[PDB]
Order: C-alpha cells, then sequence, then structure tokens
C-alpha cells in the first residue's frame, strides 16, 4: 500500500486525456470530464499492477 | 403567539434550505460543477422537489 | 478510430478527439456504433491515410 502524495502541484489531466495508454475512467463522487476545472486539497494516489 | 409562529416559520423556510433530500450536495453549484449534465438533472430534481 | 479511444464518443466528454475532433450534444438522441476493422484499415507498415 505504498501510497503517493501530491500537495504542491497544478494538475493538468490533458496527460490524461490525450495519451494512448488509458482504458477506463471509473470516478466516483465527481465527472471525470469536468475534473480541470476544479481544486483539490490533497490527492493521492496508489498505482499498483 | 401570533408573532412567534410566524416568525418560526419562516426561519424553518429558511433552515430547510441546508437539506440534501437524498442527493450529493445541498449546494447548488457543486452539483453543476461536478458532474455532467446526465445526473446533474437527476441530482438536482430533488433539491427541487 | 484508435481502439482505446473508442469510448471518447459520448454527450460531454473531453480528450483529443472529444474536444479538437468531434464534440456530441450533451442532448444528443441517436446511436453510437463501433467494431474492429483489422481487416481493411490496418495495412502493412502502417496506413497513414487517417
Amino acid at each position: 500500500w505504498n501510497r503517493k502524495r501530491i500537495s504542491n502541484c497544478v494538475a493538468d489531466y490533458s496527460v490524461l486525456y490525450n495519451l494512448a495508454p488509458f482504458f477506463t475512467f471509473k470516478c466516483y463522487g465527481v465527472s471525470p470530464t469536468k475534473l480541470n476545472d476544479l481544486c483539490f486539497t490533497n490527492v493521492y494516489a496508489d498505482s499498483f499492477v | 403567539d401570533v408573532v412567534n409562529h410566524n416568525a418560526q416559520a419562516l426561519n424553518t423556510l429558511v433552515k430547510q434550505l441546508s437539506s440534501k433530500f437524498g442527493a450529493i450536495s445541498s449546494v447548488l453549484n457543486d452539483i453543476f460543477s461536478r458532474l455532467d449534465k446526465v445526473e446533474a438533472e437527476v441530482q438536482i430534481d430533488r433539491l427541487i422537489t | 478510430i484508435r481502439g482505446d479511444e473508442v469510448r471518447q464518443i459520448a454527450p460531454g466528454q473531453t480528450g483529443n478527439i472529444a474536444d479538437y475532433n468531434y464534440k456530441l450534444p450533451d442532448d444528443f438522441t441517436g446511436c453510437v456504433i463501433a467494431w474492429n476493422s483489422n481487416k481493411l484499415d490496418s495495412k502493412v507498415s502502417g496506413n497513414y491515410n487517417y
């Protein structure tokens, strides 16, 4: 459960939408198509295989 | 009592706007910002009702 | 369209094709149809027409 912390960032999601290796965008509680308009306090990432 | 009932009903009507009525948020703009038009309308129909 | 991006065709979506190429309205009534085309569009050493 190695969790990566995102605090000081400009979260540009054009990487997430304009690159080839992406399959599913299963978002709960928020729409993925409007993620570039909001702001967040702290973002946490769990990146496993 | 005539003064107090008319004050109390208005206070209840004001305080009822913080209720969610089963929606995700009682704030009107947050549902519009966090969701697209497919489910924002069905989430805000509960608030309007 | 490249297969991993075929989910980009929906009312209210963003991305390369969904923004710069083909925008669907939010009140869209219709159907979206997609099928694999390895027999025709995929050519030897790359099909550069698309």
